[PDB]
């Protein structure tokens, strides 16, 4: 049960600073190096630096010297990384990963932390239901779906009936336009469960902390 | 008169190998390869020579000439040059007492490592010992093993917890008490140096025959051994890989200068004493040139001797030779290299000849080290001393032994670092600067060139004169200023030195040359007449 | 520093085929190469360490080989859930660098795109807008044309195509064509129609609906 739980998404204006946490469990925290890997959108992994939890023995990368600052707390077994002078390039997904001294592999990773560096205002998402017409042909399966328009940044989660069931859910990637994102979701459910039971799509926006739920109606 | 003339050398080759044996030591083996690897690689060869030709060689030759000309000790020679600077001859003495406090103890370790290498199975191979912890993980064990932040190797465990026993101390604060084993070892060493000095230059020219010739043989064996090891090309590559961007840094030049200073060991009076016992018409140029050219070459091949083995070690592990060579100290020899030796056929052999090599690397250098001081005191206090030489030499050796008991403690290595980097070093550089200034700007460089013109039959070239006049004192001045402006942060065995360490080091350092200004004040307060007349009797030879 | 170069940014394979990814390093590495697997939307997962050795909790189908500068990660039996981006990484010199990444796409038989058109909801009409949606589900490959028709006329403005990543169950792509329009313009037209042209059939799939209360 080696688990590495990081902090949530962060939306910060350029020039400011941001701190990311990393709570470790399931292993002896004082036994392994704690690392931080930066992954840009569509790019490769990029090792920032490590830190020795025993004494805080940091080892940064030359590319990140003066860019990132690593700290550690043994009292709660939690690592931290601070970034100052934030720019558009810093807008990426950051991981904190465990690693031994030798051989230096990254055995366990964190779930990641989506960082968005922009001065754009936190816009709440508009949730509009996408119900099939009353003139459509009900076959062996009906396809439902929900639409999300206008929100910032890329931090949204669309679930279906508390994650049950979702064995045919198709989620479409968000598209950015005029500083606002727009995405959509669909689900293929048989005709023997609609509209008999209750099917409700949930749209959560952690950046604006807004959760809107909409039920499909033919 | 009661006594007329002093003794001489038994043979040219004897002292020719004596000075070389003193120049060559531990530092030649492991310090130069490391500092050469991390400062431009092969490109470090360029500033290393420049700091030699302009800095090292002129000081070496200038030091070697005065001794063979005046034939006086480190103390009595100033009475014939600049009496007020006579304190120099005393300062060095005190300096020596500090140096001998640790420089021998190192050898002790090797000795303790040598007497433990007579077993068919070397102690630092297995983990089933009385000093190893539960962290001890060795090879010929389960595969797939993965190293941990707290994990240690049986070699590291053997050095740390057995011989050095540094786990029994919390630092400089609490280091007591003394280990009796290394005490017996250092007693054996203080005994083997006694019988090589007590009879004078007669034995110190004969004992050197073995101590100075053995390391080259052993280095040859280790060379042809390490060359046959698989993946040894990595260490050589890392050893010679040119990093010309390092030459732009003003640091590596200072590193080279300091390095070439300490390897040469001028300005200490040892070369003065060795030169004292020699033919008057004997050549000084060729002697100085040859010896030095060796002290360096020897460093150069020693580099291969180390990096082939470390390359093999990086091959057996997983690369980046810097990782296996992170620690820059005795641990590179006592842990890394030793652990590399343990994993080779005929390990007992390659261990014995290696530690024996270390000991012989140290003694010869330790022979002279005492030899210079003894010569100085005997020449300063003649016929009140020399009643027997064995008495005085014994009186020195025992004193050095009691002075080394602080280093024989559990937290002794800490003291070694502290004394070697914060105390003795900058003081030797300082007194070397004082000598370089005194001979060139007080006694006169012209008269010196005239003395050389008397000995060699011809006046030294402009290339050397211009070096003694300006290049050398600035050469030392640069190093001294570089150190004093930013003393290095000391670290040893996962232990950072306290902030007050520099205060203690400087305290020990300053207490060494308290004698020169107070002696200047002594003669200045003793000599009657005007202060200008006193300084005139202090500037003019006696 | 060290440059881990993956020449092939993308590689195609089928379910059950043998696939191998190459990794080129700057200098000689001996046997210090690690292979990580990163599924779309998840964190990287260590599969191979030290050239050939497998990590704990890794299936037998994942292997590793190589010794020097060129290294190879081999998969014997490709599964639908093996769909991920694979990375190689050196672990000898500081700093630790990674490869470009090889996105392993799965090749299979063609599939007919289930097209489904959807009328603007009343909740969107309340705010004062209307977007007709055209979903394209379960097809292969990714290359597919989408043409819109408001009232027989080819609509091209206000159309957004969104392609998802490949599927990890049946390996089928899916896309969404969105036609965003105003309420005023929406209430001036009745029957919308979206059509899709794929390689499965020469005749484009046509879906249509009426605004007059379906
Ligand atoms: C050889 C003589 C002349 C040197 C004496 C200089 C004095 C002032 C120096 C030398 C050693 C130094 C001490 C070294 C040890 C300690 C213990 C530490 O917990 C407080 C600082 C303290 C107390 C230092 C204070 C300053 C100190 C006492
Ligand atoms: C220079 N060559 C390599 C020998 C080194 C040994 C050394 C030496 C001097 C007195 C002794 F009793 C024993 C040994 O000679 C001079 C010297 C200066 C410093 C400084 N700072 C440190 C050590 C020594
Ligand atoms: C191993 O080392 C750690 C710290 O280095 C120490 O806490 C632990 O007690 C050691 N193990 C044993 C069995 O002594
Ligand atoms: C591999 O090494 C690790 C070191 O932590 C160990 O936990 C693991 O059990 C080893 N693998 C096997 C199969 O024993
Ligand atoms: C590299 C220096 C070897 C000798 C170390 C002695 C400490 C004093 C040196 C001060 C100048 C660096
Ligand atoms: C200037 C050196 C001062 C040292 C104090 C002991
Ligand atoms: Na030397
Ligand atoms: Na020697």
């Amino acid at each position: 049960e080696v688990q590495l739980q990081q902090s949530g998404p962060e939306l910060v204006k350029p020039g400011a600073s941001v701190k990311i946490s990393c709570k470790a469990s399931g292993y002896t925290f004082t036994d392994y190096y704690m690392n931080w890997v930066k992954q840009s959108h569509g790019k490769s992994l990029e090792w920032i630096g490590n830190i020795n939890p025993n004494n805080g023995g940091t080892s940064y990368n030359q590319k990140f010297k003066g860019k990132a600052t690593l700290t550690v707390d043994k009292s709660s077994t939690t690592a931290y990384m601070e970034l100052r002078s934030l720019t558009s390039e810093d807008s990426a997904v950051y991981y904190c990963t465990r690693s031994p001294v030798r051989p230096y592999y990254f055995d366990y990773w964190g779930q990641g932390t989506t960082l968005t560096v922009s001065s754009a205002k936190t816009t709440p998402p508009s949730v509009y239901p996408l119900a099939p017409g009353c003139g459509d042909t009900t076959g062996s399966s009906v396809t439902l779906g929900c639409l999300v328009k206008g929100y910032f940044p890329e931090s949204v989660t669309v679930t279906w009936n508390s994650g049950s069931l979702s064995s045919s859910v198709h989620t479409f990637p968000a598209l950015l336009q005029s500083g606002l994102y727009t995405m959509s979701s669909s689900v293929t459910v048989p005709s023997s469960t609609w509209p008999s039971q209750t099917v409700t799509c949930s749209v959560a926006h952690p950046a604006s902390s807004t959760t809107v739920d909409k039920k499909l109606e033919p | 008169g009661s006594q007329g003339e002093r003794e001489t050398w038994g043979k040219k080759v004897d002292f020719l190998l004596s000075v070389i044996g003193y120049a060559v030591d531990l530092g030649n083996v492991w310090r130069f390869p490391y500092i050469c690897a991390q400062n431009g690689g092969g490109a470090f060869l360029l500033p290393y020579t420049i700091m030699a030709i302009f800095g090292g060689i002129p000081l070496f030759y200038m030091e070697l000439a005065l001794g063979q000309y005046h034939r006086n000790g480190c103390i009595s020679i100033w009475r014939k040059i600049c009496p007020i600077f006579k304190g120099i001859g005393y300062a060095i003495c005190i300096i020596a007492f500090y140096i001998a406090s640790y420089y021998n103890t190192i050898m002790a370790w090797a000795l303790y490592y040598l007497i433990s290498s007579f077993t068919d199975q070397l102690p630092w191979t297995s983990c089933k010992n009385s000093w190893n912890t539960g962290n001890c993980t060795n090879y010929f064990s389960e595969d797939n093993i993965t190293w941990t932040l707290h994990s240690t190797s049986p070699a590291e465990e053997f050095y740390t917890r057995h011989v050095l026993q540094i786990h029994r101390s919390k630092g400089l604060q609490d280091l007591g008490g003394i280990s009796w084993q290394l005490a017996l070892c250092i007693m054996l060493i203080f005994t083997v140096i006694y019988f090589s000095i007590w009879k004078g230059v007669k034995t110190s020219g004969k004992v050197v025959w073995v101590t100075a010739t053995f390391p080259y043989i052993a280095l040859s064996v280790l060379l042809v051994r390490g060359a046959t090891l698989p993946g040894a090309w990595r260490g050589v590559l890392f050893y010679l890989k040119p990093n010309w961007q390092k030459l732009l840094e003003t640091g590596v030049w200072i590193d080279a200068a300091a390095q070439i200073f300490f390897s040469l060991g001028p300005g200490f009076g040892v070369l003065l004493a060795f030169a004292s016992y020699n033919k008057f018409n004997n050549n000084c140029y060729q002697d100085a040139l040859v010896t030095s050219v060796v002290n360096c070459m020897t460093s150069f091949v020693s580099g291969f001797v180390i990096f082939t083995v470390l390359g093999y070690m990086a091959e057996m592990r997983n690369e980046d030779v810097s990782e296996v060579a992170k620690d820059a100290g005795p641990s590179l020899l006592f842990i890394t290299y030793a652990e590399a030796i343990a994993n080779m056929p005929a390990s007992t052999f390659f261990a014995i000849i290696f530690f024996l090599m270390l000991i012989t690397l140290g003694l010869d250098s330790s022979f002279a080290g005492l030899e210079g001081v003894i010569t100085a005191v005997l020449d300063e206090f003649p016929h009140v001393w020399a009643k027997r030489r064995e008495r005085f030499v014994l009186a020195v050796v025992i004193t050095c032994f009691f002075g080394s008991l602080v280093t024989l403690t559990f937290g002794g290595a800490y003291v070694v670092k502290l004394l070697e980097e914060y105390a003795t070093g900058p003081a030797v550089l300082t007194v070397a600067l004082i000598e370089a200034v005194a001979v060139s700007w007080f006694y006169g460089i012209t008269q010196f060139c005239r003395d050389v013109k008397e000995m060699l039959g011809f006046s030294p070239g402009w290339f050397w004169r211009i070096c003694w006049v300006a290049i050398s004192p600035l050469f030392l001045l640069f190093i001294i200023a570089s150190f004093l402006m930013s003393p290095p942060q000391l670290r040893l065995f996962q232990y950072n030195y306290p902030y007050w360490s520099i205060i203690l080091g400087y305290a020990i350092g300053t207490s060494s040359f308290i004698c020169i200004p107070t002696y200047i004040a002594y003669r200045l307060i003793i000599t009657p007449g005007t202060f200008k007349e006193r300084i005139i009797k202090s500037i003019t030879p006696e | 520093d060290i440059v881990m170069t993956q020449s092939h940014k993308f590689m195609s394979t089928s379910v059950g085929d043998r696939v191998s990814i190459t990794c080129k390093a700057s200098q000689d590495v001996s046997t210090a190469v690690a292979w990580y697997q990163q599924k779309p939307g998840q964190s990287p997962k260590l599969l191979i360490y030290s050239a050939s050795y497998r990590y704990t909790g890794v299936p037998d189908r994942f292997t590793g080989s190589g010794s020097g500068t060129d290294f190879t990660f081999t998969i014997s039996s490709v599964q639908a859930e093996d769909l991920a981006v694979y990375y190689c990484q050196q672990h000898y010199s500081i700093p630790r660098t990674f490869g470009g990444g090889t996105k392993l796409e799965i090749k299979r038989a063609d599939a007919a795109p289930t097209v489904s058109i959807f009328p603007p909801s009343s909740e969107q009409l309340t705010s004062g807008g209307a977007s007709v949606v055209c979903f394209l589900n379960n097809f292969y490959p990714k290359d597919i044309n989408v043409k819109w028709k408001i009232d027989g006329s080819e609509r091209q403005n206000g159309v957004l195509n969104s392609w998802t990543d490949q599927d990890s169950k049946d390996s089928t792509y899916s896309m969404s064509s969105t036609l965003t329009l105003t309420k005023d313009e929406y209430e001036r037209h009745n029957s919308y129609t979206c059509e899709a042209t794929h390689k499965t059939s020469t005749s484009p799939i046509v879906k249509s609906f009426n605004r007059n209360e379906c």
